[PDB]
């Protein structure tokens, strides 16, 4: 529940060490999905995080609605393809690989 | 040399670079800790019973060479020729290639901390160690032995650091990895027989204990007593070094490791972790400098019968070195590391070595029926060469029946390639043979300035 | 005359020629120059190699709510023993890291987890 | 459930297992550049690139409803037909679509593998939209990675 410029402060400075990445839940906060809204989540993380840092992506979690109930059954496969083709570390909540 | 300095040359000879490379490949074939310590103890029995049979053959015949005067006395010229051929192109250059490859695993490992070095770096550094040793030993014959005693002192120190610091950790209670040591294992004939190839590489040198440890104060009693004491005591130092590896590593962490003793020195000796890649790298080129002293001894005694070329075992006029033999060993060892890969050169070495250890020990039993009245001062009981020649056909047939790879074809075809050269240059001396052999000897004589060794049989 | 097995006294009359001095000196100085190139190729690749990836950058993470994964002692709750019996399923998903949420000894198991003992596992 | 989806070749579990294995075996997907194109109301198109490897991955993901895509108007130098590496409908794996007309259903994703030597992060018109962590090139002769880019 934070702005993007405050989340990227947990990456640290080029001379001070901090968290390896802050966890990214901005794709979990999409209740409706679109071509403009997915572009806005991806580009805001890549433009605001410091250069040479490692990104990460989540599409669900224990505090989020599950994906096939949040977006529909037709978006289960395309959001798993988005998770594994983006740069960084994909994080999978349990049951997302099945479509619970 | 008394008895105590008789067993000190045995311990210094048998401890080599093997204990720093072999624990990964014994555990890779017997996947549990418990069977991994039994193979390390059963290999020290094959080295002790094998060296006792060579102790009887050494006093019965009393001729220079290797196993070459032993095979001639038992079977005749044809197995003696095939041993001189296989030790030229298979046995001796592969032993020089495994040692120089083991040197480059321990220099490149601390620079690639959590990942493997690429294969181009371990091979281009191993070829630089072959060409450096092949030129230093071909120029300065006495320089190799001044540095030889500080390379043996660097080897026993880093062995004693691992043994002592492993018994300290074993007293504090780091014994969790030994708890279920026999759960998940292999009684396949190809998993055990390749675990014996890698353990017996760490004992390499038991078949040449005869020539240097027979200038004692009382032979025929102190030679077989230095073998029963010396080789079981290095077997205790090899088990205690594997016990020390399993106090800080799980059996899965040891398989996921580039050099096994660097990973040990990174979890125990933390502010001084660089002494293990430093001392093993000194002790490994000292084991490669030591094998270039022996270059030309078997080549001279095989060429005196017409079983080997005489342009080899020539001596340089300046820098009185066996320069055509050292250069010949450096060329074939460099060819062998382009396909490369320790765990694929050790199988290639152990297949040809144990084919001729088995023919030699069988010749001890053949000469008990054929070559009596021959004054055996040492005489082992007959059950010892029978067990050593039954394991020697188990260590030859079981890899080529159960787990056949391509090296057991390239080793058989290189040994049977020599059987063609016997029947064209030795058995059926033709006309076109010596008019190829003499201009090559003449033109390689003016190129390297090498002469026949103004010598006698000895 | 050079026959086959020349001694020292006959060899020096011919090894000092031009056609045997320069292919001996070239081949020697092309060997110690191949040692210096093979070391300078070894140091150049080690110095120019990148730092290869850590384990948390290599593969995906798998987040497990441990009460809802696998019950092994037929009490209705997922336990840590049930996760251990399903590790073959997780490696078949090509997963590198397992992320387990809060299993400490707690009075409250929601609302950011009020914890009673930070060094104990909850008995469920 | 897990047990029935292991015997279904069109299941969500089988696509996840193919995507995570492709991510583990390809240097383009776990290390390479990320170069995105312009925004659109329907679809998201980006590429994964690495200098030294002479092929790219083109990911096309439709998040609107059913539409037709002309990929010639987004990436220059493409052939008349492209082969599918991976699809969200697993029946269309290894098939061939045409570049000028690509029919994307609602919720469809495609991964193309395209052999080329013109990477987008080397073109200065696309450099503003390309990103890396742990930058390295690839030498196919030596089979190493090196940083002297
Ligand atoms: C691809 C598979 C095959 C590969 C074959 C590659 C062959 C490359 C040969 C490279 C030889 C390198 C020699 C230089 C090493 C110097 C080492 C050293 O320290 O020397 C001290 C020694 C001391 O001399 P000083 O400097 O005067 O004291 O220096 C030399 O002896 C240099 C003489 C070079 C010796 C060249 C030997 C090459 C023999 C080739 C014979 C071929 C005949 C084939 C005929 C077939 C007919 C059927
Ligand atoms: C400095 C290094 C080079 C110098 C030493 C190598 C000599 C270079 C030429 C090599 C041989 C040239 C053709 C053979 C000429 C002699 C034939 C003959 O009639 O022998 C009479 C010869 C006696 O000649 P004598 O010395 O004049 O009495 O009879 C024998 O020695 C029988 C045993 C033959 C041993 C052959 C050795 C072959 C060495 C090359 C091995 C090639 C495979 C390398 C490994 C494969 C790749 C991994
Ligand atoms: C789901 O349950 C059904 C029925 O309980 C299983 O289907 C068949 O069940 C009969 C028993 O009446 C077995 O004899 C058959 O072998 C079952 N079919 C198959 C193909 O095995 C079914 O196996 C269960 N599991 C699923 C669908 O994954
Ligand atoms: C791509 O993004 C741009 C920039 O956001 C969009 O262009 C305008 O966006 C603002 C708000 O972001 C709207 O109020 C305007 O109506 C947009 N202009 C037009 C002509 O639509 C653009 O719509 C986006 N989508 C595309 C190009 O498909």
């Amino acid at each position: 529940a934070e702005s993007i410029d405050r989340t990227v402060m947990y990456y640290g400075l080029p001379f001070i060490q901090e968290a390896d990445f802050p966890f990214n839940n901005y794709l979990s906060m999409l209740d409706t999905v679109s071509g403009n809204s997915v572009y806005e989540v991806i580009t805001s993380w890549m433009e605001n995080m410091p250069e040479g840092k490692w990104p990460n992506w989540m599409i669900g979690g224990p505090d989020s609605s599950r994906l096939t109930s949040r977006l529909g059954n037709q978006y289960v496969n395309v959001m798993n393809m988005l998770l594994f083709t983006l740069p960084g570390t994909p994080i999978t909540y349990y049951g997302e690989e099945i479509g619970m | 040399l008394g008895l105590i300095s008789g067993i000190s040359i045995i311990v210094g000879t048998i401890i080599g670079s093997g204990i720093f490379v072999s624990p990964k490949s014994v555990l890779s074939n017997t996947e549990a800790v418990g069977p991994c310590l039994i193979i390390w103890a059963a290999c020290g029995v094959l080295a002790t019973l094998g060296a006792l049979c060579f102790a009887e053959l050494g006093t019965m015949i009393t001729k220079s060479g290797g196993e070459y005067p032993y095979l001639m006395e038992a079977y005749g010229p044809i197995p003696a020729y095939l041993f001189s051929w296989a030790s030229l192109i298979v046995i001796k250059p592969t032993s020089f290639a495994i040692i120089c490859l083991s040197f480059s695993e321990y220099v490149c490992a601390p620079f690639y901390v959590g990942c493997k070095p690429p294969q181009i770096v371990v091979k281009c550094l191993a070829a630089a160690a072959i060409l450096f040793i092949s030129t230093v030993n071909s120029l300065s014959v006495r320089l190799g032995s001044y540095v030889q005693n500080i390379f043996t002192a660097a080897k026993l120190v880093i062995v004693a650091i691992i043994i002592i610091s492993g018994l300290v950790l074993l007293a504090q209670g780091n014994t969790k990895n030994f708890d279920n040591s026999f759960e998940g294992a292999q009684l396949s004939v190809g998993a055990i027989s390749l675990a014996f190839y890698n353990g017996l590489w760490a004992y390499d040198g038991w078949n040449q204990l005869n020539y240097i440890t027979e200038e004692l104060r009382n032979p025929y009693r102190n030679l077989p007593l230095a073998i029963i004491i010396g080789i079981p005591l290095v077997t205790a130092c090899y088990i205690l070094m594997n016990v020390s590896y399993f106090t800080v590593m799980t059996a899965t962490e040891l398989l996921q490791s580039q050099a096994v003793a660097v990973t040990f020195g990174d979890r125990v000796l933390y502010p001084a972790s660089w002494i293990v890649p430093l001392f093993v790298a000194f002790s490994t080129i000292g084991a490669a400098n030591g094998t270039c002293f022996t270059a030309g001894r078997l080549i001279y005694v095989a060429g005196r019968e017409g079983h080997m070329l005489k342009v080899l075992s020539y001596i340089s006029v300046r820098r009185l070195t066996p320069a055509p033999a050292i250069i010949f060993y450096g060329i074939i060892a460099t060819i062998y590391i382009i396909p490369g890969d320790i765990n694929s050169l050790v199988n290639y070495f152990s297949f040809a070595a144990w084919l001729f250890y088995g023919l030699t020990i069988l010749g001890l039993i053949v000469m008990r029926f054929t070559r009596k009245e021959l004054e055996r001062p040492i005489k082992v009981p007959v059950v010892i060469p029978v067990l050593m020649t039954l394991i020697s056909v188990f260590l030859v047939l079981a890899p080529i029946i159960s787990k056949p790879t391509w090296e057991y074809l390239y080793c058989v075809l290189f040994i049977l390639s020599g059987l063609l050269f016997y029947f064209l240059f030795v058995h059926y001396k033709f006309g076109w043979a010596q008019k190829i052999s003499k201009p090559i000897t003449m033109h390689l004589q003016m190129l390297m300035e090498v002469v026949p060794p103004e010598e006698d049989p000895e | 005359q050079p026959y086959a097995g020349m001694p020292k006294e006959v060899l020096f009359q011919f090894s000092g020629q031009a056609r045997y001095r320069i292919p001996r000196e070239i081949l020697f100085w092309l060997t110690v120059a191949s040692v210096l190139v093979l070391i300078a190729a070894t140091i150049a690749i080690i110095a120019l190699s990148p730092k290869c990836l850590d384990w948390w950058q290599e593969g995906p993470m798998y987040q497990i709510y441990p009460r809802s994964f696998k019950d092994s002692n037929k009490d209705g709750n997922g336990d840590l023993k049930g996760i251990q019996d399903k590790l073959d399923y997780i490696t078949a998903l090509n997963i590198k890291t397992v992320w387990i949420t809060s299993f400490y000894k707690s009075s409250l198991k929601d609302f950011r987890y009020g914890v009673e003992d930070f060094r104990e596992v909850d008995p469920i | 459930n897990v047990d029935v989806q292991k015997t279904q070749p069109r299941s969500a579990l089988k696509l996840y297992q193919d995507l995570s294995l492709l991510h583990a075996n390809e240097l383009l997907l776990n290390r390479g550049w990320f170069c995105h194109l312009r925004n659109d109301s329907h679809y998201v198109v980006y590429t994964r690139e690495l200098d030294g490897i002479d092929r790219i991955f083109i990911v096309v993901l439709n998040f609107g409803e059913s539409t037709l895509l002309n990929l010639h108007n987004m990436i220059s130098g493409l052939p008349a037909k492209m082969r599918i590496r991976l699809s969200t409908n697993s029946a269309d794996k290894g098939s061939k679509v045409d570049t000028s007309g690509i029919f994307l259903d609602k919720g469809e994703g495609l991964i193309f593998e395209h052999n080329t030597k013109n990477l987008l992060h080397r073109q200065t018109a696309f450099r503003d939209r390309c990103f890396v962590s742990n930058r390295a090139c690839y030498s196919s002769v030596l089979n190493i990675l090196y940083t002297s880019c």
